[PDB]
């Protein structure tokens, strides 16, 4: 499992139901702080399906406490994203993965 | 194994002229307090989130340079052990973040206002956001060196500053003890915000460059300051009095006359008539402190001595004048020295003269608990003087001194030579 | 190269120790590659060997050299304390607390940039 | 340890601007312009 811890919560009132859009203009970091993922630099928001399985599920029920406008420094666990292979090239295996996201709008 | 590579921001500080140490002798305070409100700030102008740290810092260590720096860089306060600092959610010291348990914690919004607590008695620093304490302070940390409050902001922000209550307004009420950082402030330098350790400057001619600047020493508020020879016990009499008989007169001009009562709008005077027609201590207020002035005059090396006392009583006093005539009538006649004029040797003595007996005060003074200020706190014991003598402004320093220039110009005009 | 009684090691000396303008002061020798521990604690024999995590390493202080003024330890990168009238008074060491919000006190950790002994501690 | 070494002036720096809006409000400061750099790493000693 993982665990959230907040940074700027921002409506509060809504929450990712089924069948929704869910964009995020998140970063990434590896637990030394070096990170590898940032979608604000190429100015494009990423722009998920919910609970399609198309992206990993540590970020997909971490986004499930998420509010509008909610900014919020996540972590996960090894077992949630790449477990003992990890990403071929990228990401050596049995790390955590830091995040940082926020919603933009549409949950 | 490999050079890895990223953007970053840049990132710069500034402070106020807050100066605030401990010492041995110790002039100061000891425990201070300031708000720094934020009123607009953007998080994303680029790709990298915006930075913005409020705390202290040391004076000789913390050096902040522009371009790129230690860690990762864009280095501002907690990228080391040189200061210590908090941004909303985090403690911020020695480039790791310590986290905080904060009742309706977030980043710096806008119309949020901090304030922080500074103690140099005991080792302790810490914060209080909204109105609302903070779970953690920071000890066991050296001293040496003064210290002064910062804000370490990156591109996009814009902030206030609350000092005291001549400039600032404070929101929050200080806690018992914490005087307002306004009135630390030294009197020969008025209060404003600089870069720390610049050495580009714009201006007029495309750019300038400075050399390193000079701070102001960590031991640099500690002040500093025998026989009896058998002649100048017998001339120690003969000065007091014709300096009873010149206070008499200068007190006379300004208003004071003949009255022995204690008043200045009154202009009651004990001894605006003669020496010897003064009480017991107020003569010995011009007697007694001799012994002292005398004490320090062979503790110092000057050569002197009982010298061309022919033309003491030959050559006369200053004539009394008209106005010289007090309310009461009285006026003694000081004994003029303008015979005798200024050299350099004792012209540069007369300032390590007369600022030696104001210094070796201060300690004495200040041995009761005496702490500084830039105003008056007369039950907080608290002096606009209590400082050395050449930290002190040029019109005070020209008040104590010219009141022992007569009583040696005078001396030295009796022919009792000043050697250095 | 060491023996086989000695293992291999790296020693240092002073040329100009003489007369003719001999220079002695104050001088900050590190090594060039660092350790550095995981991302969580616990909380003879080859098979402790195989499991064993901790290292060990030393130096010698040479009979003529004065022990009154070595000091031996580790350090972190971030370091610039020069000086030539060093004492371990001379550390910079900062202690944070942290706990609760009605004084319940939780933990108390000491920052540090070196961690040093007195040399002098043993003679 | 060496105590001092070369380094390199960046050729533009950030626009900071102070003053002072009155005997109530107190000083103030703003910028609004952003700049950056790249930037090395070398991961052994942790110094860009």
């Amino acid at each position: 499992g993982v665990e959230i811890e907040t940074i700027s919560p921002g409506d509060g009132r809504t929450f990712p139901k089924k069948g929704q859009t869910c964009v995020v203009h998140y970063t990434g970091m590896l637990q030394n702080g070096k990170k590898f993922d940032s979608s604000r630099d190429r100015n494009k928001p990423f722009k998920f399906r919910i609970g399609k399985q198309e992206v990993i599920k540590g970020f997909e029920e971490g986004a499930a406490q998420m509010s509008l406008g909610q900014r919020a420094k996540l972590t996960c666990t090894p077992d949630v994203a790449y477990g003992a292979t990890g990403h071929p090239g990228v990401i050596p295996p049995n790390a955590t993965l830091i995040f940082d996201v926020e919603l933009l709008n549409l949950e | 194994l490999l050079l890895q590579t990223n953007l970053i921001n840049y990132v710069t500080s500034i402070r106020p002229n807050i100066f605030v140490g401990r010492a041995e002798g110790s002039t100061q305070y000891g425990k201070w307090y300031f708000e720094v409100m934020v009123d607009e700030v953007v998080p994303f102008l680029t790709a990298q989130a915006t930075h913005l740290r409020v705390g202290w810092a040391l004076t000789e260590g913390y050096s902040p340079y522009p371009g790129g720096g230690e860690g990762w860089g864009g280095n501002g306060v907690g990228d080391d052990l040189y200061s210590y600092g908090f941004d909303g959610l985090h403690l911020w010291t020695g480039h790791v973040a310590r986290p905080v348990t904060s009742p309706g914690q977030h980043l710096l919004a806008p119309e949020d206002v901090v304030s922080c607590c500074l103690d140099l008695s005991v080792p302790s620093i810490s914060f209080r956001i909204n109105g609302c304490p903070v779970q953690g302070v920071f000890e066991a940390f050296n001293l040496d060196g003064l210290f002064f409050p910062v804000v370490s902001f990156s591109a996009g922000v814009k902030v206030r500053f609350l000092l005291g209550g001549r400039h600032g307004e404070f929101k929050f009420l200080p806690p018992p003890g914490y005087a307002p950082c306004h009135e630390a402030v030294l009197p020969r330098e008025r209060l404003r915000l600089e870069p720390i350790k610049e050495y580009r400057r714009e201006g007029p001619r495309g750019p300038h460059l400075v050399g390193p600047s000079r701070c102001l020493s960590h031991t640099d508020f500690v002040p500093c300051p025998i026989v009896l020879p058998p002649h100048l016990e017998r001339i120690r009499e003969k000065l007091a009095e014709n300096i009873h008989e010149l206070w008499a007169l200068t007190r006379i001009e300004q208003g004071w006359t003949y009255g022995p009562v204690r008043d200045d709008n009154k202009r009651l005077h004990p001894c605006l008539v003669n020496f010897h027609s003064l009480p017991e201590p107020e003569r010995n207020y011009n007697l007694q402190m001799s012994g002292e002035t005398l004490k320090t005059l062979l503790a110092l090396g000057c050569h002197v001595g009982m010298a061309d006392e022919k033309a003491e009583d030959n050559l006369k006093k200053t004539k009394l004048p008209k106005t010289y005539m007090m309310s009461n009538g009285y006026k003694p006649a000081p004994l003029d020295l303008s015979h005798v004029r200024l050299t350099p040797a004792q012209t540069t003595l007369v300032d390590r003269l007369a600022e030696n007996g104001h210094n070796v005060w201060a300690r004495d003074r200040v041995a009761q608990g005496w702490s500084y200020s830039a105003v008056q706190d007369i039950p907080a014991r608290r002096n606009p003087r209590l400082v050395p003598y050449r930290l002190l402004d040029e019109a005070t320093k020209r008040s104590n001194r010219d009141s022992l220039c007569q009583a040696v110009r005078t001396l030295l005009g009796y022919g009792y030579n000043i050697e250095p | 190269d060491g023996t086989v009684d000695t293992p291999p090691c790296l020693r240092l000396a002073h040329r100009t120790w003489g007369s003719q303008n001999s220079l002695v002061e104050m001088l900050f020798l590190r090594l060039s590659l660092p350790v550095q521990f995981h991302q969580h604690f616990r909380c003879d024999d080859p098979e402790i060997i195989l499991n064993t995590t901790t290292y060990y390493y030393s130096v010698r202080v040479f009979a003529g050299q004065e022990p009154s003024c070595v000091w031996v330890g580790w350090v972190t990168p971030d370091y610039h304390q020069h000086d030539m009238n060093f004492d371990l008074s001379k550390v910079r060491a900062v202690t944070v607390t942290m706990g609760d919000e009605q004084g319940n006190v939780h933990s108390s950790l000491k920052c540090s940039n070196c961690y040093m002994v007195w040399g002098g501690d043993f003679v | 340890l060496m105590p001092v070494s070369w380094s390199r002036m960046p050729n533009h720096f950030l626009q900071v601007e102070t003053r002072r809006a009155g005997e109530r409000l107190g000083w103030a400061v703003q910028c609004q312009d952003p700049l950056t750099m790249m930037a090395l790493h070398i991961p052994e000693e942790n110094r860009c």
